[PDB]
Formats: structure tokens, sequence, C-alpha cells
């Protein structure tokens, strides 16, 4: 006999396009179970469930792929016929298409001090937020103007979008880094302009240039007398004088004067 | 080397006031000076760069000035979360040197503590020790005196205290107090009390317990 | 985002050495010079030295010459400072910093002591209308110790008190205040951690 209890159907309330779902349908208290036919289907698509049997029951588990042709509210159904009687369970499932938000930069690599604008568009009904702006999502697209600076090189611009589907919030996000080229710099902290060393002492002159791309460095006095940056040298009277340090890269050129003063013993 | 002397050491001030940190250099160093903020248990944080040039992501209330030997950091409107140590640093000639430091404290209205006494746990009594803890939370000003009393008599020795840092949000203090006796001494007295004399009340606030009555 | 990740707490014998690493990320490692700063527990900063991140050339303050040795692994974008002949005076927090001290590491607490490591004994503490619970972490060495509640769930309303030294062993406590209606109806566990001894105790606060 087939009981008056309908089958239990377990399935997610929503399912994304081009993704695989999992549906399981079960019923206890029916016999003979071998004579029972289980028909599992999502809308028009007849599913193929691998059925586990007991002496008095069945458990039908089935995967279900969905495409753009399934988009919308489909009906997941699980019918069980046992001779003359029949029990079926219905459940709605919404197949939704929700692409990832498109964070779009005017130019991927920009020069320093340039007006860069970062946009993020998404699904019309969805609501987006660009690096937490606006706080609490409102409308499907957001902007952000910025004066490009060296600190913005490698700066990520994340966009979070939320889409309401069948009474629940689905979340997605996208992230894109900005590349910012910035001219050479000889900053004082990594290249001081004044040394004072005792004669015949071991010293290492220090000077690093900043820039994207990495600048090439060269410090010369009296024409072509190189200051050995990074090397540990014996300080002599020959090293005394004012050097002209020059940083070089595709973004420009900078100079800094570095004086070396030798104290006689 | 270039010596940087900061003043004052401690800088107690109410929220909303205009505070100023001083940093004097031994030589004349142009504008090669930088200011750092250090909150407790935290790394130093660059606030102002080269005397007066502002850093991105730093509040507008932080500004700097000066040139040569004297330099100044100024907070337009001081807030409770500005409690920290502040250091100047010169970059004119190596080695880099820092100032002695200035500590920014925040003034506040008076608030009475929430006193709580605790017996030794069953775990500690097994080991042969007996520590009685007494927390006093969320009070101002910092000055507070806890007095331990075992069956009426005061206990001089075996007491260790520890104040928390001033709170970033409400600027209150908190204290724990631990009286540590031996198992044989604790199992030989009924009542235990930590009374706390504070500015907020004339008579002391008293929490107590008996080991017999759980 | 720029990150300087240092090696973390060290306990070393007097005369021994220690090698603090500073694993960097989120920027071009060879663009900026890496500086190293020391902070004593009296809270006074001191520049140890700097190292060139292209050619490995280093410069030291006169005090830390022979004491400190800066090195670099460019492939892994990591800076190493080795300290040797360690005395008690070398006990402090050491920081790597870069880009003219714009980005710092979290700090590395180095402790120089002949005293051996001792794991903490964690004891629970239990008694308008709002309960206050406690947690006594007694008799451990060296610092530091990480105390949290319910795996850091109960963050707000927590007071962890500075540890204090008494006879070669530290003693620390923590406090938490939650609604009296939500205890002991709901669970409250003190999650203490002492990395040096590899200890991780979880003491539930039983009503007494
Ligand atoms: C289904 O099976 C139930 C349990 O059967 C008993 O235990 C199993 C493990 C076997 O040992 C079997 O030989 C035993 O009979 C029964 O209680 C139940 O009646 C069965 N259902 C129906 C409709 O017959
Ligand atoms: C179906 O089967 C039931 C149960 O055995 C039986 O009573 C009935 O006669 C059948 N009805 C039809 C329409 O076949
Ligand atoms: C984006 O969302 C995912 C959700 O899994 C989260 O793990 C991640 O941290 C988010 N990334 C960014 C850049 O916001
Ligand atoms: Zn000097
Ligand atoms: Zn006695």
């Amino acid at each position: 006999v087939l009981p008056a209890t309908p089958p239990q159907l377990v399935s997610p309330r929503v399912l994304e396009v081009d993704t695989q779902g999992t549906v399981v349908c079960s019923l206890d208290g029916l016999f003979p179970v071998s004579e029972a036919q289980v028909h599992l289907a999502l809308g028009d698509q007849r599913l193929n469930p691998t059925v586990t049997y007991g002496n008095d029951s069945f458990s039908a588990k089935a995967s279900v792929s969905v495409t753009a042709e399934d988009e919308g509210t489909q009906r997941l159904t699980c019918a069980v016929i046992l001779g003359n009687q029949s029990q079926e369970t219905l459940q709605t499932v919404t197949i939704y298409s929700f692409p990832a938000p498109n964070v779009i930069l005017t130019k991927p690599e920009v020069s320093e001090g340039t007006e860069v604008t970062v946009k993020c568009e998404a699904h019309p009904r969805a609501k987006v937020t660009l690096n937490g702006v606006p706080a609490q999502p409102l409308g499907p697209r957001a902007q952000l103007l910025l004066k490009a600076t060296p600190e913005d090189n490698g700066r990520s611009f994340s966009c979070s979008a939320t889409l309401e589907v069948a009474g629940q919030l689905i979340h997605k996000n996208q992230t894109r880094e900005l590349r910012v080229l910035y001219g050479p710099r000889l900053d004082e902290r990594d290249c001081p302009g004044n040394w004072t060393w005792p004669e015949n002492s071991q010293q290492t002159p220090m000077c690093q240039a900043w820039g994207n791309p990495l600048p090439e460095l060269k410090c010369l006095k009296d024409g072509t007398f190189p200051l050995p940056i990074g090397e540990s040298v014996t300080v002599t009277r020959d090293l005394e004088g004012t050097y002209l340090c020059r940083a070089r890269s595709t973004q420009g050129e900078v100079t800094r004067e570095v004086t070396v003063n030798v104290l006689s013993p | 080397d270039i010596l940087l002397t900061q003043s004052p050491a401690i800088l107690s001030v109410s929220p909303g006031e205009r505070v100023s940190f001083s940093c004097r250099a031994s030589q004349s160093i142009g504008t090669s000076i930088h200011w750092f903020q250090q909150r407790i248990n935290g790394s130093p944080r660059l606030l102002i760069e080269y005397a007066s040039e502002s850093i991105s992501g730093i509040p507008s209330r932080f500004s700097g000035s000066g040139s040569g030997t004297d330099f100044t950091l100024t907070i337009n409107s001081v807030e409770s979360e500005d409690i920290a140590d502040y250091y100047c640093q010169q970059s004119n000639v190596w080695p880099f040197t820092f100032g002695s430091g200035t500590k920014l404290e925040i003034k506040r209205a008076d608030a009475a503590p929430t006193v709580s006494i605790f017996p030794p746990s069953s775990e500690q009594l097994t080991s042969g020790g007996a520590s009685v803890v007494c927390f006093l939370n969320n009070f101002y000003p910092k000055d507070i005196n806890v007095k331990w009393k075992i069956d009426g008599s005061e206990r001089q020795n075996g007491v260790l205290n520890s104040w928390t840092d001033q709170d970033s949000k409400d600027s209150t203090y908190s204290m724990s107090s631990t009286l540590t006796l031996t198992k044989d001494e604790y199992e030989r007295h009924n009542s235990y009390t930590c009374e706390a004399t504070h500015k907020t009340s004339t008579s002391p606030i008293v929490k107590s317990f008996n080991r017999n009555e759980c | 985002e720029v990150q300087l990740q240092q090696s973390g707490p060290e306990l070393v014998q007097p005369g021994a050495s220690v090698k603090i690493s500073c694993k960097t990320s989120g920027y071009t490692f060879s663009e900026f010079t890496m500086h190293w700063v020391k902070q004593s527990h009296g809270k006074s900063l001191e520049w140890i030295g700097g190292i060139n991140t292209i050619n490995g050339g280093s410069s030291y303050k006169q005090s830390f010459k022979d004491k400190a040795t800066l090195t670099v692994d460019k492939s892994s974008s990591t800076a190493y400072m080795e300290l040797n002949s360690l005395t008690s005076e070398d006990s402090a927090v050491y920081y790597c910093a870069t880009k003219g001290f714009a980005y710092w590491g979290q700090g590395t607490l180095v402790t120089v002591s002949a005293a051996k490591t001792t794991p903490p004994s964690v004891y629970p503490l239990a008694p308008n209308s709002m309960v206050t619970l406690g947690c006594l972490v007694k008799g451990y060495f060296p610092e530091p110790v990480t105390v949290t509640w319910n795996s850091g769930s109960l963050s707000s309303g927590v007071h962890t008190f500075p540890a204090v030294l008494q006879s070669d062993l530290y003693t620390l406590s923590s406090s938490v205040t939650v609604p009296s209606s939500t205890w002991p109806s709901e669970t409250v566990t003190c999650n203490v951690a002492h990395p040096a001894s590899s200890t991780k105790v979880d003491k539930k606060i039983v009503p007494r």
C-alpha cells in the first residue's frame, strides 16, 4: 500500500545558471518498494536519480544542471506511483542569472597625478558598493574619482553586489588593481644629503631611489668620480666633495646633492 | 649625533582642547623632522612628514610646523582615542634619532568603580595555593586604593596590583588586585574583603564573601 | 595592502643569538630601504641600522656595530636582522620599517634570560544585575600570553590586565562582563594561549 503521507523533497530555493544542484526525494512506509516508480523532474527536465532502497522505503538523490534555457521559476516535483495510488510533492525553485560585477578602469596603467575614475556596473535589480561606498548598497552601479598618487600603485578596487532572488540576498564581488607609474624620487630618508666620516674608516654610503618602474641610480662628482653606493669602502680624502646623484627612469629624472666630509684624524 | 629633546613628558588634557607637542633639536636641521603616534601594544604611526607635510589617511586635526631647531605638533580638537605616545624623529643626518617622547592623557568626569571579589577555584586549591582576585572596573581618576581584609585584619604582604591602560573610548581605568596566600592559611579564615577607597564616594565600596556559603 | 610580517616572540640564553625575519608583501621590495628600530620597555625608540634592498649594503649605528647584522633575501622579499652576544640590555621589542618609516612591522619581543620557560596555570573566577567573570593566568615565563573569550567571540566589555613579574614568574588576569540573565544559562570559556610553552587551555567558568 502507498501511505497518505507525501514524499519529502529537499532542494535549494534558488540555483545559479550554469551550475549543478542537488535534489533528494524520500518516502517511508510503502510496499512493495520494488514495484514503486519514482518520477523526479525539474519543470520539463526529467531527472535521473540514483535510488537507495530499504525494505519499506526509498531515497532518491539526483544532480541537476541548469542553463539559460532554465532561467526563471521552475517547478521541482517528486511523484511516486504504486499501482493505483499516487503521491506527489511540489516545490518551487528559481533559476537566476547573476554575473559578477564589472569593476572597470578607464586605463589599467596610468601616470602620477592623472584623473582616474573607477566604475562598477552589475545586474539591473542588484545593488552595488565600491570599496564600502555607498555604505548600505543602493542602485546597480557606483563611481569613485581619484587623483592618482604613488600610494595608489597596486591599490585594489573591490566591488560587492547583492541580488534579491526569491526572498533571499545573493552576494558576489569583484576586485581589480590599479597600476600607477610615478617619476623618480630621491627621498632624504633613503638618501641623505650630508655625510661626515673619519679618515681611514670603513663606511657604506647609502642612497636608494623610489619610482615605478625602479629608477637607475648614479652619483658622481668632479665629472665621473663614482660614489660606491651599497659597498663598504675605506674613507679617504679622495672621496671628499659634493656628489650629484641622478635617478633615472621612463617617468622622468631627479637629482640630489650629497656632500661627503672627511674628518682628519 | 643630532639630539632631540621633547617636552613635556606628560600632557594631560580634556577633549576638545588644542594641545601642542614641542621638539627641540641640538643642531639646525632645516625641516627634516617627522612625527609618530604610538598607541599601547602597537607599532609607531607616521602622522606628519618633514615638519608640516601631511600623510594620507591621517585625521585633519593633526598638523605640524617649525624649521631649524624648534618644531611643533598640534592637535586642533583632541579626542579620546588620541591617547598615545608621540615621538619626533629627525632625518637630516644618519643615524636617525627620536625624541624622548610625550604622553597624551585624557581628562574625564569622575566615575565610580564596579568592584567584584572572587574566591580561589577548586583547581588552585588542589595545587596548594590560594589566590583571591578583586577586579575594580571602569573608574576615573586613576588614583585608587584597594585594602584587603581577612576576618577584619588588614593584609600587608602578598599583594600584587595592575592597572589597565586608559580606555580609548571612555577614558576610564580598571584595576585587578590579587592577594596570594598558602592553602593552609586560606583554609583557616571565613570572610574575605577588598574594600576600595575612591574619590567618587566618602565611604569605601565593599565587596565580600564567605568560603562556607557558596 | 602593505604588510611587514615579523617572526614573533623569542626567548634566548645570554650569549646566544637570534635572527628576526621580516617577510614583506604588497610592494616592490627592492624599491625602499629597510630600517630596523629597537624599543626598550622604558619606551624609547632607537634606530639600529638600515639595509639597501638592491645590493645588500648595510649601515649601522655605532652602538649596534658587531651586535646587529642586517641581511636580505630578495627572491622571498624578506629582511633578516641577527643579534649576537645577547645580554639583558638587548631585551626589547624590535621593529622592521620601510618607505621612510611609513610602514612598520608588528614588532618582535626578544627576551634574554637564563630562566627557563614555564607554562601558565589557568584558574577560572566566578562569584544593575549584571555578572562579571574572571580568569587568572598565574605563574608563567616568558611573555606574552593571549587571552580571549569563547574563541574571541566576546570581544567587547573585556579588560585584560597588564602582567606583572613576581619572583621570576609573570602573573596576569582578565575580566568579562555579560548580562546576568545570559549566565550560567549560556557558556563562558576563558581561552588562554602561551606560544612559548605551546599551551592552549580552555577553562569554563562554573557557578560557585
Ligand atoms: C522492514 O524491516 C524491519 C526490520 O527487519 C528486521 O531487522 C532486519 C535488520 C533484518 O534482520 C530482518 O530480517 C528483520 O525482520 C521490520 O521491522 C519491518 O517489518 C520491515 N518492513 C516491512 C514492511 O516488512
Ligand atoms: C486499485 O487498487 C486498490 C487497492 O488494491 C483497489 O481497491 C482498487 O480496486 C483499484 N482501483 C482501480 C481503479 O484499479
Ligand atoms: C569577496 O567575497 C568573498 C565571499 O566568499 C570573500 O571571501 C572575500 O573576502 C571578498 N573579497 C573582497 C576583496 O572583498
Ligand atoms: Zn651628537
Ligand atoms: Zn592566619
